[PDB]
DNA sequence: TCTGGGTGGTGGCCGTTTTCGTTGTTTTTTTCTGTCTCGTGCCAGGAGACTAGGGAGTAATCCCCTTGGCGGTTAAAACGCGGGGGACA
DNA sequence: CCCGCGTTTTAACCGCCAAGGGGATTACTCCCTAGTCTCCTGGCACGAGACAGAAAAAAACAACGAAAACGGCCACCACCCAGA
């Protein structure tokens, strides 16, 4: 007899689109991803240490790099008639950049 | 790959004059050794992380000469005297014989009639479905010219008569209650392969909490004074056992004068583990119980092994018709305290009363005697 | 260390592609996501521990990160060089 | 790694004593024995208890060691 | 004996297979021509032998910061329910 | 199928403590590289010759598109069984 505000989908992914391309703060947690990053390290030298800056340098440059895919992810999602980015949208992305054989 | 010569290489006649080991190469730096391969020294890494920066006396040899063959006793023999990875019937897992053409699995104890696993029939073996399948061609005026003629010779109980026919089309499943009868019993729960639950089962614990808690935690608590919190959660206040009416803590500086206690899974009642004499916290399985709630099995001796039990609680078809009380009266056991499974509602002073003439009729009674 | 790409959860895949500019997520694209940084972090990380290993060091500087992107061509400023 | 493996109730400590050895509690303690003659008080004798706890000092010169440590950590703080 | 349902046979329509001719392309033998490969001769860059200097290897010291761990708070991640708008046929 | 909202759980984050590996630097010393003069032989330019390949014409064959035949499905008629 009341029921809740629910806003209309597709409202607060705007939303949080609007709020993530204001910030700058990075996105990834910073515990997993020094672990993914060590994680990796390990399979080339063990014993490895990283510098903390090393880690945060990682972070950005990961991060910026996933942010312009999914640019070029929704840039081909729409080119499709779509609004959903798929995997076949990251991998177009991937293959015409020249990164995806 | 020289071919795998057979050592004894025989030369002229069979006289084996000359040999041919095999290359071992393997089953050496097998690297099966929980650590590097056995003919192998410590690693270097292992060195490094590692280290900290009389043969006259063996009396060993002398042992086959004083061991002396030991026969005693009967010592005469006493001679004398792709694939579903389930089981699409009791949809659990285990050795399966996969059908070659349905995608469904069985257990081989689960099939029917049950096939024993070292005498398989072996060659190609057909689920009752894909059986019905074959045998019906999928076309539907052939299968009714079967299951019509099927109901007419079996005329004598037509009134089962498609009952009977659609067995053979169905391949064999485990037998379980429909959810309308369990529904009848709120405090019953199905289990995770139907492990079939009750209100006193115990709430399963994670690998989180067993696995990973550290030193001092978990069923941990028996090995430091770390849990000296034994203090009432919601209040701050001490849990205070029933019997002997304290709390044991002692202090950090006097561990050894705390006292373990726990809380009933049922009515939050502190118990000492000295009190009520036990030897560990629960912790899994069932929910413990104190000492102190109304028993469900009531195993009487009179041998006269008369069982009694408490009802099963129904749901809300559940009745309670109103005493005139006083003495008779006799409820099974089932009572509803108030201030066809009819759980009859005894309020405070008829048990007094009830009790009161038990004891004083009984013990006239032995007077008679 | 096992199991640490999972790490990356799907609400942090979220966020990064609301920061590019998406409304609308699929189901499968979390996974892929997830392939596709470890394969970018693979590439650097090769890199980065190849110039540590020349300067013939047990710790991997901020600054061979830094190399290692500037010759991928990602070019990274803020961490030196 | 011996004589640390047969270290069971001292790997812990160092931890437990920084939660236990804390004002909370010490207070705990105390009140909890009070508790407890509380309790035989209202299930057994009424009144009698007059103390709570019982430190004792056997031996002193001991007290000189304690003031010693903690001279030598002011001398350092 | 008549009507309805189901099975069997015959006819019609649709789909698949083949069946055929037609271009387009590949293969094969002959021709011939111009670039690849080899040789000759000269020269200038590489080699050899030697001296001088300092860049870097190596040992020692030290002081940062990278690692590890531990506890408390709580923000975020997870899991679930529900619905509608978007994918897609 | 994915977004949205809500409990519920997890672990990230902070902060604080303890330890030491390894980055960073300094001093010593030598072995390696630059430099230079003399020697020469490998590599380059030029000339040549001939055979690998381009071309080409002709035949063989190997992908593209129509009517008949076979098979499958649907409809209609005939026969048999069941019901009225
Ligand atoms: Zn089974
Ligand atoms: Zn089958
Ligand atoms: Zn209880
Ligand atoms: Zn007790």
């Amino acid at each position: 007899v009341k029921k809740p505000h629910r806003y209309r989908p597709g409202t607060v992914a705007l939303r949080e689109i609007r709020r993530y391309q204001k910030s700058t703060e990075l996105l990834i947690r910073k515990l997993p991803f020094q672990r993914l990053v060590r994680e990796i390290a390990q399979d080339f030298k063990t014993d490895l240490r990283f510098q903390s800056s090393a880690v945060m340098a990682l972070q950005e440059a990961s991060e910026a790099y996933l942010v312009a895919l999914f640019e070029d992810t929704n840039l081909c999602a729409i080119h499709a008639k779509r609004v959903t980015i798929m995997p076949k949208d990251i991998q177009l992305a991937r293959r015409i950049r020249g990164e995806r054989a | 790959e020289e071919e795998p010569k057979e050592l004894l290489e025989k030369d002229s006649k069979g006289n084996i004059i000359k040999l041919n080991e095999p290359s071992t190469i393997s089953e050496d730096s097998k690297v099966s050794v929980t650590g590097l391969p056995l003919n192998k020294g410590p690693s270097e890494k292992i060195k490094r992380e590692s280290l900290w920066n009389n043969r006259n006396d063996l009396k060993t040899f002398l042992t086959e000469n004083m061991t002396e063959e030991s026969n005693i006793r009967s010592t005469i023999g006493w001679n004398g005297d792709e694939n579903e990875d389930f089981c699409s019937a009791c949809n659990q897992s285990g050795s399966f014989l996969c059908c070659d053409t349905c995608p469904k699995s069985f257990h081989f104890l689960c099939l029917d009639p049950p096939i024993d696993p070292n005498n398989l029939p072996k060659g190609d073996w057909h689920c009752n479905e894909c059986k019905f399948k074959i045998f019906i061609n999928n076309s539907m005026a052939t299968l009714k010219k079967i299951e019509s003629n099927f109901i007419k010779q079996n005329n004598n109980v037509k009134i089962f008569a498609k009952l009977l026919f659609n067995i053979d089309s169905h391949n064999p499943k485990q037998f379980q209650l429909p959810n309308y009868i369990k529904e009848t019993f709120p405090a019953v729960k199905t289990g995770s392969r139907g492990q079939y639950s009750d209100e006193n089962d115990k709430i399963p614990l994670t690998d989180r909490q067993l696995f990973n808690t550290s030193y001092g935690q978990s069923i941990t608590k028996l090995d430091s004074y770390n849990p000296d919190t034994h203090i009432d959660s919601n209040s701050g206040k001490f849990l205070i056992c029933y019997k002997c009416n304290q709390t044991r803590l002692g202090s950090w500086s006097h561990p050894e004068n705390s006292r373990l206690i726990m809380t009933c899974d049922y009515c939050q009642t502190p118990w000492h583990l000295d009190c009520v004499p036990r030897a560990s916290f629960k912790n899994l399985g069932s929910k413990w119980k104190c000492p102190l709630h109304s028993p469900t099995k009531v195993y009487k001796k009179i041998v006269n092994y008369k069982v009694w039990k408490k009802q099963r609680l129904i749901n809300k078809n559940q009745l309670y018709y109103e005493p005139l009380q006083k003495i008779g009266y006799q409820n099974n056991g089932n009572i509803q305290i108030i201030p066809d499974f009819k759980i009859t509602q005894i309020d405070e002073n008829s048990i007094k009363y009830d009790f009161f003439d038990k004891i004083y009729k009984s013990k006239m009674v032995q007077k008679r005697k | 260390l096992r199991d640490n790409i999972q790490g990356i959860t799907k609400p942090a895949i979220r966020r990064l592609a609301r920061r590019g500019g998406v409304k609308r997520i699929s189901g499968l694209i979390y996974e892929e996501t997830r392939g596709v940084l470890k394969v970018f972090l693979e590439n650097v990380i090769r890199d980065a521990v190849t110039y540590t290993e020349h300067a013939k060091r047990k710790t991997v500087t901020a600054m061979d990160v830094v190399y290692a992107l500037k010759r991928q061509g990602r070019t990274l400023y803020g961490f030196g060089g | 790694v011996f004589f640390k493996s047969l270290d069971h109730l001292g790997l812990t400590f160092k931890q437990a004593d920084k939660k236990l050895l804390t004002t909370k509690q010490l207070i705990s303690e105390i009140s909890s024995i009070k508790v407890d003659q509380t309790n035989k008080k209202i299930h057994w004798l009424t009144p009698k208890p007059k103390s709570q706890l019982d430190f004792d000092f056997p031996d002193k010169n001991i007290f000189y060691d304690i003031l010693c440590l903690a001279d030598t950590f002011i001398t350092h703080t």
